[PDB]
């Protein structure tokens, strides 16, 4: 109240924003401002001198040369792009069908945060994450538990891809992303998905190629390996194939837990066809029985496109229809497309 | 007609048979049919608006529901006169129930929008103002039910239409879960009170007539029951053989089976401690040595007779701990002791507390359920002998807690012998005196009691008491959401909203941070150094958390009087479990330079929330607590406080033969910490051993 008609004489009205370069133990505090001028800044005033630390965005008053205090940094245009959540809409209603598999990492995932009684008297603990791989969506498949890991905690999803991120690379910026999302809660969970490095076409622009791309993977094992590094931050990587990390890099992580997704079988296709089909079916009357019999076979991917299409080219009639003699001409393009690639092999 | 199959979209096909209603009444639905039945074709679910009405007034049922699927509008309102509206609705109300469980036997509809929300919006205009007992009733469907009602006071919501127990496990399950948010539970058998006949015979019917598998609820509920008002309306209303059911009751088999069972769950070392501590002869704290002996024998004769002998040199306030353990040896099953318990009450004026008022609050306290019924009129016309002498002051603190604990609904009235009294006038010492004296009485209920004493304190008015007094009023009623409407007022004193937050607001989901954290944000000074006293109540659902976390900014303060509120705030609420940060938080709080009980107060307190009666055979070893408390002893040297702390953490150490959990499980509250415990906060000498009874 009167500190704020009180100290606005001793700082402003007008002033300035610098950057801070270093400070002194004298209390003289040098500051840089654009464009390249230095100063000894001592200030006793609402410091929190520790909490600064350079490169900070401080203020500096026009008379003369001083920092009163601090407001705020956004910062940059590299925050704006996630903005948070996920929130659970990727639901386990949208998922069936494995069981074995969905069991064992449902602990890996849960390990931390509950149940610390038993985590702690441990001591050496596994605070590495998980790591995922596999096509085309083995690596999504275990997915739907980082989205059930978003009902609690924080998660964060991280696209790996292959050109357009490059910069030093050093990763600068990238250990950014990974360091302020953990600011605001300080659980995490970090998701990386679809490495392409062996299925390259070409190096993107003057990175390399070929030995830097690989330096710059080295670095993502450094920073990754990593010191020094010990709360979470939850490692999970993933992608369609793995020939990547080398021997040293499993060696942190992930050490305990990868998994491997097999094609699904029948029961897993009736149950990832139904499951999926629990929100929203087309024209309900749906029977699995022939859907599963009649391709044989194929994953679980294309079902929904081939009812994609289903109800989509029904929408000529502008909800429901089926004409017998257009469905399964329709079902023959998809048919094919799976009827052209049918052996292997014998794949066996 | 033919405008409703024009294949132009043009509005409307709505409320269009309101204009001309006669006449369309000559056709039927044969002309609507071949319109929404063939695909392809214009208006579908329009032309749905216009048969909603058809079908209605026809009283035909399960039509009008699929019909209004898509509108979900119109259903509301529709064609007014009420006579029409409410005889095919009775007709509707009957009708679509047949419709419904025709399997017989569910499948369960099938909350969904299309039959679920149909009656709920028709419902609307059933509680406005005609008829009564709509399909919530007929169709019996749990989910409407939390719709069914409307706000009324819950008290005469107890009753409801019998049925079968199948039915009737699945109605009071989905009840109950609709009352956990409620001010009103299902529980409420333990505070209301009520004490009607109703309640105790329908609590013993839940396990008629099997009395095998009556094991449960039964066996288990008269045993940890501590209080007789449970055993003995329920006497009457429990027809097992005759005349020898008291057997199990009375509580004198009961604790006696669930205390050898302690034994076998312990036990506490007895030779050892206690003998090597007589070695010592006795302390200089004549604070925490009496209570040791109380709960540990129980019931060894020997060990009693130290005591009794000893205290007869009357110093100080010492004999509090040991005379409630003259008691409380006899009495740990029944009945007991309470013969001579009382003797040396008359027998040693008073003239203070800590001479004669040991052994009068002895037979009080130790009594649990009794009553029986001569010890209550033995105790008033015990303290009617002693009046001028006692006075007003610091013995009326302990006696309401012989009556109010075992019947809060006693007609019994020891408030009007009391508050004659009360001409001392001294406005300091009524403070922690008249704080649970006239609270403390009886739960009371009745909004009447509150009014009356009121009046005849005031009369005026004590300008201090009517803090406290219309606290009274906040504790009277439990949680009945009449407390947030009362903390309007906020005076000063600030002592209203402090206890009005804990005490009026009683739930399972917490939802009092935002006014909890409202209050010490926006209210005055000094206000948060009473702030995390509400700690004790709201914070048994999660004490984890929320607890330790805003108390560690509040532990290393150093401002006395916040600390001593800090460690007391976790506190009893904070024992019930361990973990690794509590014992890691130990270390370097002993080890602060600062004088006075509040240093050794945080340290040794929090010694005691490593466990609640656990131990030491089976379970925790006592040798990490003997080499704990021996090491912080060698300092200063004394600094008598040394030996009040480590004897402190076996008040509760080593006492064990009690296991709380919660206290209770059953949700009850002890009235004798939230008593006791307020004293504390202005400490001056005395007012710490009585806290040190429990």
């Amino acid at each position: 109240e009167e500190e704020r008609s009180k100290v606005d004489d001793l700082r402003g009205t007008p002033m300035s924003v610098g950057t801070l370069e270093e400070i002194i133990d004298d209390n003289h505090a040098i500051v840089s401002t654009s464009v390249g001028s230095e100063h000894y800044v001592s200030i006793l005033s609402f410091v929190d001198k520790d909490l600064l630390e350079p490169g900070c965005s401080v203020l500096l008053n026009h008379k003369v040369h001083a920092v009163i205090g601090v407001l705020m940094d956004d910062t940059d245009p590299l925050v704006t792009v996630m903005k948070v959540e996920k929130a659970p809409q990727e639901t386990y209603a949208d998922i069936g069908g494995l069981d074995n598999q969905i069991q064992e990492i449902k602990e890996s995932v849960e390990l931390p945060l509950t149940h610390p009684e038993y985590y702690e008297e441990m001591g050496i603990k596994p605070p590495k994450g998980v790591i995922l791989y596999g096509p085309p969506g083995t690596g999504k498949t275990l997915l739907a538990k980082a989205v059930a890991n978003q009902t609690s905690a924080t998660f964060l999803r991280v696209v790996g891809s292959e050109l357009i991120q490059k910069y030093l690379g050093d990763g600068p910026k990238l250990v950014r992303e990974l360091f302020r999302v953990a600011e605001e809660h300080a659980p995490s969970i970090v998701f990386i998905d679809e490495i392409d490095a062996i299925g390259t076409k070409r190096y993107d622009s003057n990175s390399g190629g070929e030995r830097e791309i690989q330096r710059t993977m080295l670095e993502l094992l450094n920073q990754l390996d990593g010191f020094d590094s010990r709360g979470d931050v939850k490692v999970i990587m993933a992608t369609n194939r793995i020939e990547t990390l080398d021997p040293a890099l499993i060696r942190p992580g992930r050490i305990d837990r990868k998994i491997e997704f097999p094609l699904p079988d029948e029961k897993t296709k009736k149950r990832i066809f139904q499951i999926h089909t629990s929100r929203m079916t087309l024209a309900d009357d749906v029977t699995l029985d022939d859907l599963i019999m009649a391709k044989d076979d194929l994953s679980g991917a294309d079902i929904k496109a081939i009812c994609t299409e289903a109800g989509l080219m029904a929408l000529r009639e502008r909800r429901m229809k089926v004409t017998n003699e257009d469905f399964k001409k329709s079902k023959e393009n998809v048919l094919y497309k799976k009827q052209e690639g049918t052996p292997e092999g014998l794949y066996l | 007609m033919s405008m409703s199959g024009e294949v132009a979209k043009e509005w409307q096909e709505l409320d269009d048979a309101e204009k001309v209603q006669r006449e369309p009444l000559l056709t039927l639905v044969k002309e609507i049919v071949p319109y929404n039945m063939a695909h392809n074709a214009e208006h579908e679910a329009c032309d749905l608006l216009m048969e909603i009405e058809q079908v209605d007034m026809l009283e035909k049922d399960i039509d009008e529901n699929a019909y209004a699927k898509v509108c979900l509008y119109l259903t509301s309102c529709v064609n007014y006169v009420p006579e029409p509206e409410n005889s095919a609705l009775l007709r509707c109300a009957l009708g679509v129930f047949r419709k419904f469980s025709r399997f017989p036997e569910a499948l369960r509809l099938a909350l969904m929008l299309n039959d679920m929300e149909l009656v709920e919006d028709i419902f609307t205009s059933c509680k406005d103002v005609v008829v009564q007992k709509q399909m919530a009733f007929m169709l019996g469907r749990h989910g409407v039910f939390l719709e069914l009602s409307e706000d009324v006071e819950e008290y005469e919501d107890l009753t409801e239409i019998m049925s079968n127990v199948q039915l009737n496990s699945n109605f009071l399950a989905l009840a109950r879960e609709l009352d956990i948010m409620e001010p009103k539970v299902p529980d409420d058998i333990y505070k209301t009170h009520l004490e009607n006949n109703r309640f105790g015979g329908s609590g013993s019917q839940v396990d008629s007539a099997r009395m095998n598998l009556a094991s449960s609820f039964v066996n288990g509920f008269v045993n940890a029951a501590f209080g007789q008002d449970k055993l003995l309306t329920d006497d009457g209303n429990k027809w097992l053989y005759k005349n020898k059911d008291h057997g199990m009751l009375s509580a004198a088999a009961s604790l006696g089976m669930i205390l050898l069972w302690d034994v076998d769950g312990g036990l506490t070392q007895i030779d050892k401690y206690l003998y090597s501590s007589e070695d010592y002869i006795k302390s200089g704290a004549l604070l925490a040595c009496g209570i040791v002996n109380s709960g540990v024998r129980n019931e060894c004769d020997p060990a009693l007779a130290l005591l009794s002998d000893y205290v007869l040199h009357n110093s100080n306030t010492m004999r509090l701990g040991s005379i409630f353990g003259l008691g409380l040896a006899y009495a740990g099953s029944n009945r007991e002791d309470v013969l001579t318990l009382l003797l040396p009450v008359m027998g040693d004026s008073k003239s203070s507390m800590e001479v004669a008022g040991v052994t009068a609050l002895a037979c009080g306290m130790i009594a649990v359920g009794s009553c029986n019924g001569d010890v209550t009129s033995t105790i008033l016309q015990t303290i009617m002998e002693k009046s001028e002498t006692e006075l007003k002051d610091t013995y009326a603190r302990w006696l309401p807690l012989g009556l109010g604990l075992n019947h809060l609904g006693k007609g019994e009235a020891i408030e009007a012998i009391l508050a004659a009294l009360e001409v001392v006038s001294e406005p300091f010492r009524s403070f922690a005196n008249t704080l649970v004296d006239v609270c403390a009485y009886a739960g009371s209920g009745n909004v009447l009691k509150v009014q009356q004493l009121l009046h005849i304190c005031s009369e005026h008015f004590d300008s201090k008491e009517k803090e406290e007094d219309k606290d009274k009023k906040e504790k009277k009623d439990k949680d009945k959401k009449e407390a947030p409407a009362d903390m309007g007022a906020h005076q000063g004193v600030a002592v209203l909203g402090i206890a009005l937050i804990a005490m009026g607001e009683e739930i399972g989901a917490e939802m009092a941070l935002r006014t909890f954290g409202h209050l010490l944000r926006y209210g005055e000074p000094t206000l948060r150094r009473a702030v995390p006293l509400a700690l004790a109540l709201i914070s048994v659902s999660n004490p984890r958390l929320n607890i330790l976390d805003t108390l560690s900014k509040f532990s290393h303060d150093a401002d006395p009087e916040v600390s001593y509120n800090s460690i007391f705030a976790m506190g009893m609420v904070g024992s019930g479990t361990n973990n690794a940060r509590l014992a890691a938080m130990l270390r370097q709080l002993a080890q602060y330079h600062a004088k006075d009980p509040n240093n050794l107060f945080m340290v040794r307190l929090a010694q005691g929330l490593t466990h609640l009666g656990k131990g030491t055979l089976t379970l925790c070893p006592y040798h990490s607590d003997r080499q704990l408390m021996s090491q912080v002893a060698v300092a200063g040297l004394l600094t008598v406080l040394v030996s009040f702390l480590d004897v402190r953490n076996i008040i509760l150490g080593k006492s064990h033969y009690v296991l709380y959990g919660l206290v209770a499980a059953m949700q009850p509250r002890m009235l004798v910490t939230f008593d006791e415990e307020l004293r504390p906060l202005p400490v001056s000498v005395r007012v710490g051993q009585a806290v040190d009874v429990v």
